[PDB]
This record gives structure tokens, C-alpha cells and sequence, in this order.
């Protein structure tokens, strides 16, 4: 006699190629200064269906997206004058805050090592996005 | 869907800095005094769907107070702010509370002691007891370091939605699609001493 | 814009347009809401806007419009009331009273327009504060009369009285003169019997909203009314029975009963004692029968957060803790009151299980009050043995992570190192420890048994979890010192043996990290044990050294912290040769230091070296100590010596970024060791000193070169930041040593001249952005310790830093924040220890000094502001101490009134409220100088006033003029009376300050009463 028993991130289809903690800035052109956009895990996500690789970064605690853009082959990581543990680059289509907007980003890491590992992985992802 | 939140407290306690941190992620180091009130929509994603706060960030300087308690009409929740490095700001908390509850008689209110990042704290943890008889939630926060920065809104959302187990959840991440850079390269990143 | 039409007062007010602006503001959004907000603010601030208020109140179809009209009137009433002609005052009073009456009589309005009505009632109260009872003697009899006439009117009257009681008794301190507050308190006291009669009647006769409004007013009265109104009427019975039964009235009644549990009440009176017992008894019986039994799971109830349960539970906790703190003695002797005492406490035990930090703190404060009393008061603890036993459990199971435990669990179920400190649980931990310590002393057997058997259930696996091994471990560490050495011996032995067992059985790196964090915490908490068990202590240290090679960075960091923690307490045992060892353990440690610290981050290496310095300073024989010191310093000194040889030959080598890091870590290692060794560090300082100062100069040249070649942006580059770190660490090292030096003759003869030579000109001749704030900090310590011995050196310091630092910080309040702060600290110590240095300044430089002081006290930065006021005070004392000499006479003629007026400016501008106390003190000092004839010259130039005139007369004349022009809305009489009081009170700071506070009230309004300054 059987007794009756009592009664979506959108990152589902992606492989995590690379993850590192980071602080992300955007350059406000009008006032010539960097502004923090978020701190948290920066992830490299490769879509299983398109093999395309994106950067996705979410803020700690609130988990709000502060970066979401294809790692474009045309992009170039440049040093910032103040830092040996950051990269600056121009991004033409980021969708963190809704509609696709262009930004100059800066991303800083805990160490030079992490910044160097990031750049290596960033250029690897660029090659993947080429094929 | 949507809730009026009023944010009150003495000038310089960090109301606007806290709000901006939530809106854009940024930390504003400059003190530009709020003139009357600045209204900002602020959305969080939760396990019970999106919740939107319409945040009425009010002026703390008397000279810039504008409509004052006129701002509180139909508030559905509030944050009262002080600065743990400044005793006069805690001293005035009962004054802000009084003016607020005279207009908003039964709303959830968070008391926040801001700037706990500053080594030399003046309002001792032991001293902070005003919330007890007034049924206010209390948090030590820092807009600068983000210490507990999310708690005031998470608590208010639980009270407003009527769900003690409501949590912030990751927003869905949709597939993404000139001397401007040289200036960015040669402008130094702020706070190069920080851990991140 | 169409909306800006309401701003033109030359045209009649379009009420429909106002209502649109207001709707747009409250209900609109974006740019339109923003425009509308600005318009309403401009409208509201029009000094004639109040003339429109009747029109708006009468004709507006918008409640918010009318609210804003009432705010406009409120501002008129609180600031310019006595300006109005008497018929406008009567008119305003009539239409406010009439509007209130009219809105109450229309039930739909009463139900739906509460905000507006409450705002009206407040507006009425502002009028009462101006007019009552002197020009409104019948307000209260008439209010009482009106109450019986209508239920809506009666309800609203209670709101008016509540607001009046608040404004007079709870919020008058900052908002009225002492004289006016007393007036209003006396007036309300004289009429209270009739207010109470109405109140009691309403409560007895029993409409729920009217009853609730009456109880909210009663809550306010309980702050001040005589106790006879509470104890000699039947109101306690009503509160504790009838009003507890209905949930509508229960919330407010509980708050009333909490306030009642605080009334001023006679201590000998048996009947009152009986009544205080009875209301508590009633109250607890109502909770048990109407709300929940003592057994109920309040943790669960609170978590469900249904309706108003959380606030009710909060309120119950406040009631029970407040009452029991004052009165539990009443319940402790009589055997028939025992069940009540224990039941009340059992509710508290249940409340203490609730997951809500702020509520836990409230209950924990009460437990501390109880257990502290049980620790001292004879014959009490046995009464509470079962309460205490349960409390032991609650505290142990809810212990929060101490500051020392650096591992935490992430959302992914991994045990990681913490991102940041849990700054907000420091105090909670301390409070928990304090209670648990008392509980342990109250029954040491019960506590051991609870802990050992909870540990048993961790080993066997029945209760195993991280949460459970953690709180237990933190609890166990937290009671160190409560047992006898002998019981502690066995206890720790047992605990440690079991935690070791636990570790072996727990496969995996997350488990090992948890259990290791726990073992490190416990052992670090029991140094008494460690000092008694050398084999054990040694093996513990060797194990900490193993953890210094852990890949789990949490464990590694904790090992370092635990090492120095143990050493701070057990250092003697590292310095002596232990029986059956071949050498003191310090020798073994130093020898293997390169191996041991190979995997540590530099700052962890520095902590390690600092621990070694603590041990070394235990050796008091000088030859041996110095040898230990040079042994410890071997690796940094060898690295140093090769860096110095290389660097001197070629300055390009200093260019290399890797070499800059190496040098910084060398100096940082010296700082670390100097910090723990203080005065004993001298011989090591001597080894490096002259070359270190040469390095400072070399690095300084490099920095300047880079700024010249790349621009100011150079100062942001990693290269240049690396070079400034060297300079800063050098200054820190020298500062650290001088702050702790005991041979000041050597400081002066050997250290100072080369220091000053190396740093001052370099600071002076650099561009502002290249100047290190730490130079000022270093110089403060130098002046503090040996300034009295180096008068010419202090002159040199001022010459080099004063004008150039002032020019950096005197443009605004924000630029160069660190320089600002260190600058006023340096001026403060110079003024305190080498005042002669200021006496030598040229007159122009001395003026800039006075300017600098006054600038300091206009800061909102506390660091700065406080130092500015102290310097001003100290300066006056320094001038005073000189007596009747030309420098002092000239100082007064030039500066006495600048200080007086500047101090008045910050006292009265409303932007410097944090400085009131010190400002008042400075002013009293300055006024007292003239009062006591300690100024030997006329402050007045001759022919300004008759030849025989006194400085007292002139000072009053000067102040009356100053105040007359700065505050033109004050009457002459107000100014005269204020100044008379202030000058008379210039030896009594408490009263003097009251008089200043009274003035700060009067300047905010028109027509303040000059007789207020006679308050005593
Ligand atoms: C996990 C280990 C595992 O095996 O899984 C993590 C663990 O290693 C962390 C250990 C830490 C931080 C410290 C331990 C407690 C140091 C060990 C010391 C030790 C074994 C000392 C020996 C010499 C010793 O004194 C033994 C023989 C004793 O039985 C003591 C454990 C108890 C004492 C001192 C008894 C007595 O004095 O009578
Ligand atoms: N150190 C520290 N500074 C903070 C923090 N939050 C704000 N500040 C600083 O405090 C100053 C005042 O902040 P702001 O947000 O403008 O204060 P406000 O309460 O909005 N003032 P007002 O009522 O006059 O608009 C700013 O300089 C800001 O950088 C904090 O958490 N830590
Ligand atoms: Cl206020
Ligand atoms: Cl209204
Ligand atoms: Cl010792
Ligand atoms: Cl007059
Ligand atoms: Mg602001």
C-alpha cells in the first residue's frame, strides 16, 4: 500500500573559461575621471552553441551585471599610467545597463600576476572568437 | 512593483554617496550638498521578481532643506542615516525620526550608521540603541568599502513584499552583440593602494 | 514654463496651477518632477508665500497643496510670528483652529486625510508654543469641553496633546531657551489634572481608534508626570489587563508599561511595591492566555514575521528586560512570586533564541545585568540555576566569529579567507564572552559538561557541522581564565585531544581549514596552559611554522597571527633555555627564518620578525640582547649592505623596480622589529642610519628628476610610488624609534641634525604634489620627545614646513587632507613644547600663524577643528603666562578681537556644532582675561573712548556692535542682556554654555525675550 507523499541566469549554456576577482572602472569623458562600476568576479564565458566568448562580471552581493560584452578581436589591452595591475580598453557594445553603449573600460586586479594572467586569457579568447 | 523610499539624515552623512553607489557602482569622494531632494529609481532583482524603489534622497543641510517633511508624504519606507565618525549626527537621529514618523506613521525604517571604514570611530557600537524602542532595523554600513551596503534594501524589500525568505538573485545575462583612449590611459586610476 | 506662473506674486494665485505643480511633483517623474520641485521650493521660500495660505487651504482640491501651505505657515510661526501685527496673529490662529474643527466634523475627511490633519495639529502646536497660556489661557478647558461633543474631535484632541507634550518635554532642549522651556513645562504641569481626568475617563469608558490615540498620548505623559497619577488611580489595572487583551491597544499599552517601569517611585513604600508586582503579574498572565504560552517557539514566530509579530516580540523583550532590571528583587523573596519571576525569565530565554542581531543585543545586555548581579549578590544565584543553564546553551550555540578567526564559508560551500574584517561583530563577541565568563564562574561544572559533551557529539558525528564545531570552539576559547589552572589543565587537554581526533577523521582541505582555524584559536586563548607545557608549546609553534607553507591562504595568515599572539604572552619561554633543550628556542627560530618564512607574503614576514623582536626584548642583559638583535637582522642587513654598495656606485640601479621593492621590504622589516623593541632597537638603527639617510636623498633626487621629466603625473606611476614608499618607511622607522627612545641625549646628539638636514629642505623645495605628509608626522614626534632640547632645530622645522604647507591647505577645505591634519598636529606640539619658536617668527609670519589657527577652526573635519581650538586655547595661555611684556601687549592689541569675533562666528553659524564645547571654553577664557584685568593695555586706541575707560566697558561696546550688525533682527535689549549674562557667567562654564545655547535659539527667531538671559 503506497502512501502518497507530501506535495534563470542566462549563463546556463556557457563554459567558464576563466574567472578572476576584479574592480571595473569606466571613463567619464566630460569630467576627466575614472568611476568605479563594480567589484566582483570577472568571468570569461564561452557559449556552447556559437563558441563565442564574452566577458561577464557581476557585482558582489547585489549580483548586478557591471560588464557583458563580446571579447572582440579588434580590442586591445593597454596599460594605465598609474598601475602595474590594470588594463584599459575600448569596448563598443556593452549591455550591462540595457542598450548597447560604447565605453572606455579599466579593469584592476589584486596583483600584477592576475593582470598578466587576465591579458593572456583575454588574447586566447580573442583567437577563439576569430575561428 | 514600486515603493517610495525616503532617505534622511544630517548633511555629510553619506546619503547621496550611498544611493549613487547603488545606482552606478561609483564612489563619489566629493561632497556636493543635495538641494531639497533628488529622486532616483532603483531596481533590485529578487527570487520574488523585480522590486523597484523610487528613492527620495533628501537634503540634510538645514539651509538646503527645501520642502523638508513635505518630501515624506506617502513614503512607504525610509532610511535614516548617520555618520559613526560624527556624534552630532547620531544625536540628531531622534529629530529626523520624529519629523519622519509624524508624516509616515507605520512604515518600515532602517537606521544606518555610515563610514565604519574610518579607523577612528566616534559613535561607539555600544552607544547605538535608539532603534530599539522605535522598532527600527539597524546596520553599521560603509558606502566606501561596501560593508553591509545591500542590507538596508534587502531588509526593506522583505518587509514591503511580506516575505522573510526573499533574496537578491542574479539578473539574467542576455547575449551581447578618437583621441578618447589616450586621455583615459594617462588619467590615473583612483585609490591604487586598495586591495582591488 | 507654464508651471513657473505661481512664482509671480504680482498676479493673483492660480490655485488650479498650484495643484498641477504639486501633482506633477509628487506623482510625476523625470525632468518634470525635477522642474516642479524647484518651483515649489522657490514658492515656499517666498517671504510673502504665507499670505497665500488661507486661499490654498480654502480653495485647493489637493491635500498635498494644503500640506505645503501648512509648512509655509509653520515657518512663519516659528521664525517671524512676533513680527506680525496682532490681527494677523488672531486671524492665523482662527483659520487653523477652524480648519481642524471642520476637517474633524466631516467623517470622510477624518478617515482619508490623516496626514493633513496631523500636519494641522502640529501647526496648531507651533502656535501654542508662541501664544499659550499667556495669550490663550482657555485653550485646555475648551479642548476638554470640545472632546465630549464629538468622537472625531476627541480623538484628534489626543493627537494635539501628544504633540504638545512632545514639543514641551521631549524636544524642547535644543529648540527653546531655558526660560521658555520652563515656562511651558510649568504651564502644562499646572493644567495636567484636567488633562488626566479626560484621559482616564476615555480609557475607562472604552472606539478603538480613540482609545489608541489616548494611549499614545499617555505614553508621552509618562516621561514626566508625577507618579501619583499612575499609582493612585486605577490606570495600572486597566493597562495591564483590559488594554493587553485587544491586539489593537496591546502594542501601545506595552510601551506605556515599559515607561511605567521607569517612573520616579519611593523605595520604602510597601503598597507601591505591591502595585508594581501586580501590574507585571497581570501583564504576564495576559501574554500567557491571549498571546502565547511560555513554551512557544518564538524564534519560529519571529522568522514568520506575520502581521506585527516582530515589533510585538521586540516590545515584549524591552518590557521584560526594563522591568526585571529595576524590579526583579521585588519577586525574589516571596515564594508565591517565584513562578512569575521564573516565567518572565523563561520568556526572555525564548526571546534570546530569535535570529535577529539587534534584538539579541538587547536581551544579552539584560543577561549581563543579571549574571553580574548573581556573581556578587549573596543567596541569589540558586534561584536562577535553571535559567542560567539554558542561557549557557543559547550563548554557546550563538557565539559569533571572533576577530582572530580569518576563515569563513562562501556561498559556493568553500572555506575561504575573508575579504574584509567583520567590523560589526567585534562588540557582540565581547558582550557574549562577558556573559559566558560570568556563567562559567556561576557553575563551572555545568559549563564544562555542556562543552565537553557538545564536543563528544562532534567527534561521534551526530551533530557534526562547521557551524557546530565553530561556535563550540569560539565558546571554549572565550572562557579562558574562568577555571582554575588545575581544572583548565584537564579541560584543555581533553578539548585539544578531541580536536586532534576530529582533524584526522576529517578528509579534505575545507574540513582541515575549519578544524585548524579552530585549534589555533583555542590554543592561542590559553597561554597559561602553554607557559606550563613546554613540549606542547614548542610543538604548537613548529606546527604553526608548517602552516606558513600552506597553499590555503586563510590558514597561513592565521598561523602568523596566532604565532605573534602566543608570543606576546609566552615570550619568556622562548628566551630561556628550557630544561632538556640544547638552546633557547629563539636561537632555533632565528637560524631557520629563511626556510620558515619562504612562502609568506612580505607583510607576513614582517609580522614574523616583529614577533621575534618581542622575544628578544625579554633578554635584559645588553650584550646578549644586541647579539640576538643582529642575528635576527642578518638577512635584511646582508640584503641592505649589497644594495648600499651597488646603489652608491651607480644610482641607475636604484632605478630598477625590483630593487625598489627589495629596499622597501628591508625598511619595513626594520620598522616591524623597531615597533616591538622600541628603545632596544638603537644598535640596529645605528648600523643603517647614515646610509639610510643617504638613500632618502638619492630617492628624493630620483623622484624630483622623474617629475621634471614626466610631469606631475609621475607621482601616480608605480615607479614613483615605489620610491615614495621608501621615503615614507624611512620616516616611519625614525618616528617609531624616537617615539619609544629612552636615551634622548643620543636622539639629539646623533639622530636629529642629520634627520633635519636630510628631510626639511627636500620637503620645502619640492612641488606640493611631491611633498610627503609623513615628514610633518615625523617632525611632530621629534618636537614632542626632544623639542625642549632643540630650540634652534624647532625654528628650522617651522622655517621649512610652515608657510609652504599653509599655502597648500589655505585655498579650500579639501585639498591635501593628510597634510592639513599633520600640519595642525605639528603646530599644536610646537605651541605646547617650544613656544619660543613662535616668538622668533617675524611679525608677518606670526600673523599667518594666527590666520592658520582661525582657519583650522572653520574646518568640518574634526581632526583639524579640534586641534585649531586647542592651539587657540594653548596660545592664549602662552601669551598670558608671559605677563606684562611688550610682546603680550602687542599680541592683545593685534589679535584679541580677531580671536573673539572668529570664535563667535563659528559658535553662531550653525556649521560647527561639533565644536561647541571647546568654542565656548575659548570664548570664556578670552572674556575672563578682560573681566579679571589680565590685559595690561587698552584694547582701545586712544580718543576712541575716554582716557580712564576700562577694557570691560570697551569689550561690551565692541561686542554689542559686532552682534548688532551680524544679527540685525535682534533688539538692542536682547543684545545688552545677553552680553551682561555672558560676562557675569565667565567663571562658570556650565551656565555660560546655557547662555550661549539660549542666544543660539533667539537668533533663529524674532522677538525673543531679553529676560530669558536671567535664567537661573
Ligand atoms: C589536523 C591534524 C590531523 O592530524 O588531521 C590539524 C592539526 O594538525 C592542527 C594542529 C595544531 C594547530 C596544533 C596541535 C595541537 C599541535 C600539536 C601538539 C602536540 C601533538 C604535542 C605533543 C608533544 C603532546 O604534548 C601530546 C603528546 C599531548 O597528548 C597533548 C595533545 C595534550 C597534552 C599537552 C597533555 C599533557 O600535557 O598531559
Ligand atoms: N570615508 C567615507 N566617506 C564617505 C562614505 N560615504 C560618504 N562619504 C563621503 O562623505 C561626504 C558626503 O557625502 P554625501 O553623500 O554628499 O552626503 P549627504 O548625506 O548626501 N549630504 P547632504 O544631506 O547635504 O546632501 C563625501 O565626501 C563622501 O565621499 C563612507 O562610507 N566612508
Ligand atoms: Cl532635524
Ligand atoms: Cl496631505
Ligand atoms: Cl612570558
Ligand atoms: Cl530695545
Ligand atoms: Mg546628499
Amino acid at each position: 500500500i503506497h502512501f502518497e507523499p507530501v506535495v534563470k541566469t542566462m549563463e546556463e549554456d556557457e563554459e567558464v573559461l576563466y574567472k578572476v576577482r576584479a574592480k571595473l572602472f569606466r571613463f567619464d569623458k566630460d569630467a576627466k575621471e575614472w568611476k568605479e562600476r563594480g567589484t566582483g568576479d570577472c568571468k570569461f564565458l564561452k557559449n556552447k552553441k556559437t563558441n563565442k566568448v564574452r566577458i561577464l562580471m557581476r557585482r558582489d552581493k547585489t549580483l548586478k551585471i557591471c560588464a557583458n560584452h563580446i571579447i572582440a578581436p579588434e580590442y586591445t589591452l593597454k596599460p594605465n599610467v598609474g598601475s602595474d595591475r590594470s588594463w584599459v580598453y575600448a569596448c563598443t557594445a556593452d549591455i550591462a545597463e540595457g542598450e548597447a553603449e560604447a565605453f572606455t573600460f579599466a579593469i584592476r586586479f589584486g596583483s600584477k600576476e592576475n593582470a598578466d594572467k587576465f591579458k593572456e586569457e583575454f588574447e586566447k579568447a580573442q583567437e577563439i572568437n576569430k575561428k | 512593483v514600486q515603493f517610495k523610499l525616503v532617505l534622511v539624515g544630517d548633511g555629510g552623512t553619506g546619503k547621496t554617496t550611498f544611493v549613487k553607489r547603488h545606482l552606478t557602482g561609483e564612489f563619489e569622494k566629493k561632497y556636493v550638498a543635495t538641494l531639497g531632494v533628488e529622486v532616483h529609481p532603483l531596481v533590485f532583482h529578487t527570487n520574488r521578481g523585480p522590486i523597484k524603489f523610487n528613492v527620495w534622497d533628501t537634503a540634510g543641510q538645514e539651509k538646503f532643506g527645501g520642502l523638508r517633511d513635505g518630501y515624506y508624504i506617502q513614503a512607504q519606507c525610509a532610511i535614516i542615516m548617520f555618520d559613526v565618525t560624527s556624534r552630532v549626527t547620531y544625536k540628531n537621529v531622534p529629530n529626523w525620526h520624529r519629523d519622519l514618523v509624524r508624516v509616515c506613521e507605520n512604515i518600515p525604517i532602517v537606521l544606518c550608521g555610515n563610514k565604519v571604514d574610518i579607523k577612528d570611530r566616534k559613535v561607539k557600537a555600544k552607544s547605538i540603541v535608539f532603534h530599539r524602542k522605535k522598532n527600527l532595523q539597524y546596520y553599521d554600513i560603509s558606502a566606501k568599502s561596501n560593508y553591509n551596503f545591500e542590507k538596508p534594501f534587502l531588509w526593506l524589500a522583505r518587509k514591503l513584499i511580506g516575505d522573510p525568505n526573499l533574496e537578491f538573485v542574479a539578473m539574467p545575462a542576455l547575449a551581447p552583440p578618437e583621441h578618447d583612449l589616450e586621455v583615459a590611459q594617462t588619467t590615473a586610476l583612483p585609490d591604487e593602494d586598495d586591495d582591488l | 514654463g507654464a508651471m513657473e506662473g505661481i512664482l509671480d506674486f504680482s498676479n493673483d494665485l492660480d490655485i488650479a496651477l498650484l495643484d498641477q505643480v504639486v501633482s506633477t511633483f509628487y506623482q510625476g517623474s523625470g525632468v518634470q518632477q525635477k522642474q516642479a520641485q524647484e518651483i515649489l521650493t522657490k514658492f515656499q521660500d517666498n517671504p510673502d508665500a504665507w499670505q497665500k495660505a488661507d486661499q490654498i487651504l480654502q480653495f485647493s482640491t489637493n491635500p498635498q497643496s494644503k500640506f505645503i501651505a501648512l509648512s509655509i505657515l509653520d515657518k512663519l510661526i516659528t521664525r517671524k510670528w512676533k513680527l506680525l501685527p496682532n490681527d494677523h496673529r488672531i486671524g492665523i490662529r482662527n483659520f487653523v483652529v477652524g480648519m481642524i474643527i471642520s476637517m474633524c466634523q466631516d467623517d470622510e475627511v477624518f478617515k482619508t486625510q490623516k496626514n493633513l490633519i496631523n500636519k494641522s495639529d502640529l501647526t496648531l502646536v507651533q502656535i501654542l508654543k508662541q501664544e499659550w497660556p499667556q495669550n490663550w489661557p482657555e485653550f485646555i478647558p475648551e479642548l476638554i469641553g470640545s472632546s465630549s461633543s464629538s468622537v472625531n474631535v476627541c480623538e484628534n484632541n489626543m493627537i494635539v496633546l501628544k504633540l504638545l507634550s512632545e514639543e514641551v518635554f521631549d524636544f524642547s532642549a535644543e529648540q527653546m531657551t531655558q526660560a521658555k522651556a520652563l515656562h511651558l513645562k510649568n504651564s502644562m504641569s499646572k493644567e495636567f489634572e484636567q488633562i488626566f481626568k479626560l484621559c482616564f475617563q476615555v480609557l475607562e469608558q472604552g472606539s478603538s481608534s480613540l482609545i489608541v490615540a489616548t494611549l499614545e498620548s499617555l505614553l508621552r505623559y509618562l516621561h514626566w508626570i508625577p507618579y501619583r497619577y499612575i499609582y493612585e488611580t486605577n490606570i495600572l489595572e486597566l493597562l495591564s489587563t483590559k488594554f493587553m487583551t485587544s491586539p489593537d491597544t496591546r502594542a501601545i499599552t506595552l510601551k506605556c508599561l515599559t515607561e511605567v517601569s521607569n517612573l520616579k517611585i519611593p523605595q520604602d513604600n510597601d503598597l507601591i511595591k505591591r502595585q508594581t508586582v501586580l501590574f507585571f503579574q497581570n501583564t504576564l498572565q495576559q501574554i500567557a492566555t491571549s498571546v502565547m504560552p511560555v513554551t512557544a517557539d518564538l524564534k519560529a514566530t519571529y522568522a514568520n514575521a506575520n502581521g506585527n509579530d516582530q515589533s510585538f516580540l521586540q516590545d515584549l523583550a524591552m518590557f521584560l528586560t526594563t522591568y526585571l532590571a529595576r524590579n526583579r528583587a521585588l519577586l525574589e523573596s516571596d515564594e508565591s512570586l517565584r513562578e512569575l519571576l521564573l516565567n518572565a525569565h523563561q520568556y526572555l530565554i525564548q526571546l534570546s533564541k530569535i535570529e535577529e542581531r539587534e534584538l539579541f543585543k538587547t536581551t544579552l545586555d539584560y543577561w549581563h545585568n543579571l549574571v553580574a548581579d548573581l556573581f556578587y549578590e549573596p543567596l541569589k544565584k540558586h534561584i536562577y540555576e535553571e535559567i542560567c543553564s539554558q542561557l549557557r546553551l543559547v550563548i554557546i550555540e550563538n557565539m559569533v566569529r571572533p576577530e582572530e578567526v580569518l576563515v569563513v564559508e562562501n556561498d559556493e560551500g568553500e572555506i575561504v579567507r575573508e575579504f574584509v574584517k567583520e567590523s560589526d561583530t567585534i562588540q557582540l563577541y565581547k558582550s557574549e564572552r562577558e556573559v559566558l565568563v560570568y556563567l562559567t564562574h556561576l557553575n563551572v561544572i555545568d559549563t564544562e559538561e555542556i562543552m565537553i559533551s557538545k564536543l563528544a557529539r562532534q567527534i561521534d558525528g551526530s551533530e557534526w557541522s562547521w557551524h557546530n564545531i565553530n561556535t563550540l570552539s569560539w565558546a571554549i576559547g572565550s572562557i579562558s581564565g574562568t577555571m582554575s589552572e588545575d581544572t583548565e589543565k584537564r579541560f584543555v587537554v581533553t578539548v585539544i585531544k578531541d580536536l586532534l581526533d576530529l582533524c584526522v577523521k576529517k578528509r579534505g582541505k575545507d574540513n582541515k581549514a575549519v578544524v585548524a582555524s579552530d585549534i589555533m584559536y583555542v590554543v592561542g586563548q590559553y597561554p597559561r596552559f602553554l607557559k606550563a607545557h613546554w613540549n606542547f608549546l614548542r610543538t604548537v609553534i613548529l606546527k604553526l611554522f608548517e602552516f606558513m607553507h600552506e597553499t590555503h591562504e586563510g590558514v597561513q595568515d592565521m598561523a602568523c597571527d596566532t604565532f605573534i599572539k602566543i608570543v606576546q604572552k609566552c615570550k619568556y619561554h622562548f628566551v630561556i633555555q628550557q630544561p632538556r633543550e640544547s638552546e633557547p628556542f629563539i636561537q632555533t627560530i632565528i637560524r631557520d627564518i629563511q626556510k620558515t618564512t619562504a612562502d609568506l607574503q612580505p607583510q607576513q614576514v614582517h609580522t614574523f620578525y616583529k614577533a621575534c623582536g618581542i622575544i628578544i626584548s625579554e633578554e635584559r642583559s645588553v650584550a646578549e640582547r644586541n647579539r640576538l638583535l643582529s642575528d635576527l637582522m642578518q638577512l635584511p642587513n646582508m640584503a641592505w649592505d649589497t644594495i648600499v654598495e651597488q646603489s652608491t656606485a651607480n644610482p641607475t640601479l636604484l632605478l630598477d623596480s625590483e630593487t625598489v621593492k627589495i629596499i622597501a621590504n628591508i625598511i619595513k622589516t626594520n620598522v616591524a622589529v623597531c615597533t616591538s623593541m622600541g628603545a632596544d632597537f638603537y644598535p640596529q638603527l645605528g648600523h643603517i642610519y647614515y646610509n639610510m639617510l643617504q638613500l632618502y636623498r638619492a630617492v628624493s633626487s630620483m623622484i624630483s628628476a622623474q617629475v621634471a621629466a614626466e610631469g606631475l603625473i609621475a607621482t601616480k606611476t608605480p615607479k614613483v610610488r615605489g620610491l615614495r614608499t621608501i621615503k615614507k618607511e624611512i620616516l616611519k622607522l625614525v618616528e617609531t624609534y624616537i617615539s619609544k627612545a629612552r636615551n634622548l641625549d643620543d636622539v639629539v646628539k646623533v639622530l636629529v641634525e642629520p634627520l633635519l638636514n636630510a628631510v626639511l629642505e627636500d620637503y620645502m623645495n619640492n612641488v606640493p604634489d611631491a611633498r610627503d605628509a609623513e615628514v610633518l608626522n615625523c617632525m611632530t614626534t621629534v618636537v614632542e620627545k626632544v623639542g625642549h632640547m632643540i630650540p634652534q632645530g624647532v625654528i628650522l622645522i617651522l622655517q621649512s614646513v610652515f608657510e609652504c604647507t599653509l599655502d597648500m591647505i589655505n585655498k579650500d577645505f579639501t585639498e591635501y587632507p593628510e597634510h592639513r591634519v599633520e600640519f595642525y598636529k605639528l603646530l599644536k606640539v610646537i605651541n605646547e613644547k617650544s613656544f619660543a619658536a613662535f616668538l622668533e617668527l617675524p611679525p608677518a609670519a606670526f600673523k599667518l600663524f594666527v590666520d592658520a589657527i582661525c582657519w583650522a577652526f572653520k574646518h568640518n573635519n574634526r581632526d583639524v577643528e579640534v586641534n585649531g581650538l586647542q592651539i587657540a586655547l594653548d596660545l592664549v595661555k602662552n601669551i598670558e603666562r608671559m605677563g606684562n611684556v611688550p610682546f603680550a601687549n602687542e599680541f592683545h592689541k593685534n589679535y584679541f578681537f580677531i580671536f573673539v569675533s572668529e570664535t563667535f562666528f563659528v559658535l553662531t553659524d550653525s556649521d560647527h556644532k561639533s565644536g561647541f564645547s571647546k568654542q565656548a571654553l575659548l570664548l570664556m577664557k578670552l572674556i575672563s582675561l578682560v573681566y579679571d584685568n589680565k590685559i595690561s593695555v587698552p584694547l582701545y586706541q586712544e580718543a576712541e573712548v575716554p582716557q580712564g575707560t576700562s577694557n570691560q566697558v570697551y569689550l561690551s561696546q565692541y561686542l554689542a556692535n559686532m552682534l548688532s550688525n551680524a544679527f540685525p533682527h535682534l533688539t538692542s535689549e536682547q543684545i545688552a542682556s545677553f552680553l551682561s549674562a555672558l560676562t557675569k557667567q565667565c567663571k562658570d562654564l556650565v551656565v555660560f554654555k546655557g547662555t550661549l545655547r539660549d542666544f543660539l535659539v533667539q537668533i533663529k527667531e524674532v522677538g525673543g525675550d531679553p529676560t530669558d538671559y536671567l535664567f537661573a
